[PDB]
């Protein structure tokens, strides 16, 4: 009620404060428990193998020079005063690029506790590393993570904890990504040694599906219908050579640019994905559907019997063996 | 502007599935939540979906027991209640959860609520 | 002061603003002077003000030039007037379902950082007339049909917080998309029919026709596609030039018909020409008519 | 053990410590040992000759006027006590845009030992030019 | 440089429609706005309109009575006074407000002014 | 997930090499670590390969002696175990290093365990 008395007792708890030293410096280990909330991920990228992350990072931990009494309230201080204590030095150690959100003010929170408990709140987006393996693209689950450390205290001074356990997440279900869906998340502790010494990490991990129906509807399927197209060829008359050598043309050339398409949101991997193997068979069959042609067209003048059979025969054997072409495929990769 | 229907509950003494009908706005309602209220005590969390990705969480108390899903289809959320027991007897209600509302555990923060279904054991 | 930017790729829009927030403090009650004190913007620093955050904002700054852009007037009885002008870039989940005949809803969500309600309440200070300016907005792509002011209270773990919502709702204007979509895709359909006038002795004629058609449909999609999320639905655009290809695509099958019988069935052959010449134009009309009636 | 004794070891050291001053000047050179642990190369750019780097960065020297007696411990102080030493004055030479991560703070470490030695590490992303030979590309 | 003229006021015992008429530069003036003033009492903001996207506003006393409209074919915007009363007596004037003129309800802020409409009833 | 399996030690008086087998989840593993025990003492580093690139590292004491390589075909890495000397007796393990793991030298960062083969000399 009397905020010159709260005032006194906030202006000696800050009197000979050092904020070079940790809580029980020289002593046993400062415990912090971390809370997350997951307020979005914004981004998946594939050609910069990042993900863009924004969240509440909440963290515990007792200062016994920070206990009052007299005032049965926890304090909630404007958030300035974090310039004025020690905090524990954590950092996210596959971030690429991280910031505290800065509108009105520095998005920032102290709350204070009658034993010393500080609770210190941050809303921070980070973008984050993810390699992934992209080799069953686009029928592809990425583990994409967050690693958190001690930067410069060793686990003599500093131990990490999720706290709530299991619950120390929360929000997971808030993440709404188009081309994704969240499957599992864990959380992980363990010790990390270097050279300077043994850190603590925590790690939340995220298991993340990609959709199917945005590359059925924008790959697969124009995929598909090129080369039905290719097939109209085999009821065209053999005497239309203009008609056949442009429909075997412009379904070859189709197929290239769906791949450059494709190709211009995905990193330059050395190796073959998913897509890749599909649009490569699709391929396959185009070029074999004109260079039927080619033979029919090499054979009709000397053999016309000959070559009616094989127009004849094509008719059932290009859609039978793209059939099961397809039926191998959807088979291996669902 | 959500409006929920849910049926399935009635007496039994054994495996139940309640479900519940969502129609309107649900693209700015994107969770819906399961709780329960029994006699005297205040309205308690069961468990929660996203309509897209199909989301869960659950309370302690039904966790490995009660098990909920959905179909964007129909436009219905089910409660499928398994290994039921005597502390289980309440008025389950349905309701859904704006996108920026808050917490999943915490009735307030959800907007549009169904009738509620009395079950008992 | 302005909507700058609504993107559909990053689902989210620019909003620069005016954002004005009153509160008393005794502490700063004053005596003997029957003025309104003026005060120069860099003594926000020495006092408390209000830990207002936006909950769904990516980005935002208060602006800088020439100074920073923020105001503080004291009254008497120690009402603090504090100003800011924020440029924020704000989430917009969008439902692109009927795009481009959709209608969104853009929010922006007010709360406190680390006040709960037991220490700060927040309201819309002259209630429905709090929030001014909305006919300022110039989206070319876009009007906004209306504009609502909301309050609650929000639960967390940490404890209950007050909030208030501004939300706009944005009726995305089709003008663009007919005369640099559905125009383009109309005219491309109509001349894959030109094929049905064409004899069909002219073969190399009527599959260039064929091929041409269903090839620059493709161009369109992948036009319109560049602008967009990778969302796993069908959008109403998409529909549409769906319905279109089935046109073109079936147009050059027609040919491969004609071309496989006109030799045994000259007769035959002239009357499925002479027949597509009504019937294509006319189930084009109608797939027109049953669309337009559906999204419209 | 005691807070408020090594709170008046770290008082002493930094009285009358002029930040402006290496150690020994004057004298002999301050000699400079530095580790690099490689966390990442990000990106690799032909179009800009350029690529992308990310690092822990340590350097350690000997500054006699930080030396401490009657603590058998190393002292790892709170990173803005490095606003209040001299450290050395590195730079990378073919470097672009550099920065020190920032999040949760100045991403950023000083350890002293009894001797003076000072250990201070930064964690640090770099984009440096690599003019690149394209002629077998 | 704009131009306005305004018409169908006159005198009435009823529902009426006042038009106000644009030529010129109406780009750099997207906004039109409807005042009144009474007999000895100061300019008062009836309502106004954006040329581009027909977004409206109107003063508390003329709320769910008086309503506001244009066409962009003739550059023309017209208030249509229903439910009309013994107090909405004055000399209604139609202005233009350019881009960056301030608030919609000080007439300070309007430029080009039409010639005034005298209704009584 | 990773399994791990090695083979290709035994007695000898030499040239000898050692192979090491995985299976599973290898992405997220990226780094096979070869380490050796003797009697008494604690558990030492010998040398690491990445499985993409084949960077590797080696101890001073085993520094051109032996040669670690990989397949990525079999799934496969060999610790090659050139010009041996009675020094070189110990309990040789396998071991996979997760990508944020930490320093290579340092057993506790290193998640799957093969067996280990004994070699004696
Ligand atoms: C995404 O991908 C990452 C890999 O990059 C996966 O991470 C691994 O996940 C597993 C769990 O699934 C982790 O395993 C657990 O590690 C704990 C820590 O171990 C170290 O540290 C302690 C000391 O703190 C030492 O005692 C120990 O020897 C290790 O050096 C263990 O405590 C856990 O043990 C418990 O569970 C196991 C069963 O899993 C029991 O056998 C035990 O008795 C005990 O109850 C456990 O082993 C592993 O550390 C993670 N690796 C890395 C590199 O971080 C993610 O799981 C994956 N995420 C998703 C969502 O798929
Ligand atoms: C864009 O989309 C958002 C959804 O994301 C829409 O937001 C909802 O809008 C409605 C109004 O249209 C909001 O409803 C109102 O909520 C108020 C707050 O309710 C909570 O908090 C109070 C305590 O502060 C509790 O008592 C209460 O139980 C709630 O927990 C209510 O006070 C309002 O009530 C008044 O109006 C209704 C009629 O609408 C009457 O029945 C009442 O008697 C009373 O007079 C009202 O219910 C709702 O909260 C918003 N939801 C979210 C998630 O924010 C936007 O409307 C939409 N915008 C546009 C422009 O379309
Ligand atoms: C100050 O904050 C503490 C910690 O958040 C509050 O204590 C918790 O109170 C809830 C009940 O409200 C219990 O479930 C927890 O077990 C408590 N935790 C601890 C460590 O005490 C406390 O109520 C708050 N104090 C005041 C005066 O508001
Ligand atoms: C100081 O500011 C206050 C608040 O803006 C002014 O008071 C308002 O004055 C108008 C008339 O000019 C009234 O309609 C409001 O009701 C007043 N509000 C309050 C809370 O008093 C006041 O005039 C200004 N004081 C000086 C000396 O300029
Ligand atoms: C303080 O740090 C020093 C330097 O890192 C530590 O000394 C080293 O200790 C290891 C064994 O643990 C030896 O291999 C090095 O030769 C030592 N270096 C020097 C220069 O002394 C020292 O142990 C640490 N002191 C305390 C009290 O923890
Ligand atoms: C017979 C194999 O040739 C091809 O697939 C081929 C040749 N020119 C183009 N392509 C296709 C389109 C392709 C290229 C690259 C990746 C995926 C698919
Ligand atoms: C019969 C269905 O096939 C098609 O519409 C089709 C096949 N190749 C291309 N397209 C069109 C252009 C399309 C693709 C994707 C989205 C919208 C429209
Ligand atoms: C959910 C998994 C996606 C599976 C998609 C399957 C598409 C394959 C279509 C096969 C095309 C055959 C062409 C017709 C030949 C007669
Ligand atoms: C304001 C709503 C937009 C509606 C646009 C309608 C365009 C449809 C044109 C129909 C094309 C028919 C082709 C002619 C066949 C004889
Ligand atoms: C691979 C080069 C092209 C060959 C054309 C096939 C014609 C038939 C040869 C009998
Ligand atoms: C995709 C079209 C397949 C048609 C096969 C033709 C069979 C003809 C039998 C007389
Ligand atoms: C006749 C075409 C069959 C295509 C394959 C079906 C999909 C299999 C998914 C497991
Ligand atoms: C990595 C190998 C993929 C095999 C499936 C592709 C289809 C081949 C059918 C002949
Ligand atoms: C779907 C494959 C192409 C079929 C061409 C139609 C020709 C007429 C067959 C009687
Ligand atoms: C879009 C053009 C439609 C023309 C129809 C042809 C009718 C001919 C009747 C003799
Ligand atoms: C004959 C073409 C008709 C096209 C449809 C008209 C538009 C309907 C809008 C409701
Ligand atoms: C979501 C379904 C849309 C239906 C309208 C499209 C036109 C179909 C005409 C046959
Ligand atoms: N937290 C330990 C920082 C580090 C990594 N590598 C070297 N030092
Ligand atoms: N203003 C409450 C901040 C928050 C969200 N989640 C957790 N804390
Ligand atoms: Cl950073
Ligand atoms: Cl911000
Ligand atoms: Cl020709
Ligand atoms: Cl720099």
């Amino acid at each position: 009620g009397n905020m010159s008395f709260v005032k006194e007792t906030v202006d000696k708890l800050l009197k000979g404060y050092d904020i070079r030293l940790r809580p029980d410096f020289g002593g046993p280990p400062v415990c912090v428990g971390m809370n997350i909330d997951i307020a979005s991920i914004d981004m998946v990228s594939e050609v910069n193998m990042d993900y863009t992350l924004t969240m509440y990072f909440q963290q515990y931990w007792r200062d016994k020079r920070l206990a009052y009494s007299g005032i049965p309230l926890n304090l909630t201080l404007d958030n300035r005063v974090a310039d004025q204590l020690w905090v524990p030095d954590t950092y996210f150690l596959n971030d690429k690029k991280s910031f505290v959100h800065g509108v009105t003010v520095k998005n920032r929170m102290i709350r204070l506790h009658p034993d010393g408990t500080v609770l210190y709140g941050l809303r921070i987006t980070t973008t984050a590393a993810c390699m992934m393996d992209l080799r069953r693209y686009p029928l592809d689950e990425q583990n994409c993570t967050l690693e958190i450390e001690s930067y410069g205290y060793t686990t003599d001074d500093i131990e990490f904890y999720w706290r709530g356990g299991d619950k120390a997440v929360t929000g997971v279900e808030r993440i709404e990504l188009p081309q994704f869906s969240i499957v599992e998340h864990r959380l992980v502790s363990r010790n990390v040694v270097f050279a300077t010494g043994a850190y603590p990490r925590l790690s939340l991990s995220f298991r993340l599906k990609r959709n199917i129906g945005y590359f059925i509807l924008q790959t697969y399927m124009p995929s598909i219908l090129i080369t039905i197209l290719s097939w109209v060829s085999f009821w065209i008359n053999y005497d239309a050579s203009a008609a056949r050598v442009a429909l075997g043309i412009t379904t070859v050339l189709t197929m290239t640019t769906i791949n450059t398409h494709l190709r211009e949101t995905l990193p330059k991997i050395p190796y073959v994905t998913a897509i890749d193997m599909y649009l490569m068979g699709c391929f396959v069959f185009v070029f074999l559907a004109l260079l039927e042609y080619a033979f029919v067209n090499y054979i009709f003048f000397s053999q016309p019997a000959r070559a009616a059979a094989i127009d004849r025969w094509s008719r059932i054997v290009f859609p039978f063996t793209f059939s099961l072409f397809n039926l191998v495929y959807w088979l291996y990769y669902v | 502007q959500v409006q929920l229907v849910e049926s399935g509950g009635g007496l039994v003494q054994g495996s139940l599935r309640l479900s519940c009908a969502a129609s309107g706005h649900t693209f700015n309602y994107p969770i819906m939540g399961w709780f329960r209220q029994a006699p005297g005590k205040e309205r308690e969390f069961v468990g929660a979906i996203s309509w897209s990705g199909g989301s869960t969480s659950y309370a302690d108390s039904v966790k490995d027991r009660f098990t909920i899903s959905r179909d964007n289809a129909k436009n219905t959320v089910y409660l499928e209640m398994n290994n039921l027991k005597p502390e289980d007897t309440a008025v389950y209600y349905c309701a859904a959860k704006g996108r920026y509302s808050g917490g999943l555990y915490y009735p307030t923060n959800y907007d549009y609520w169904g009738q509620g279904t009395q079950v008992t054991v």
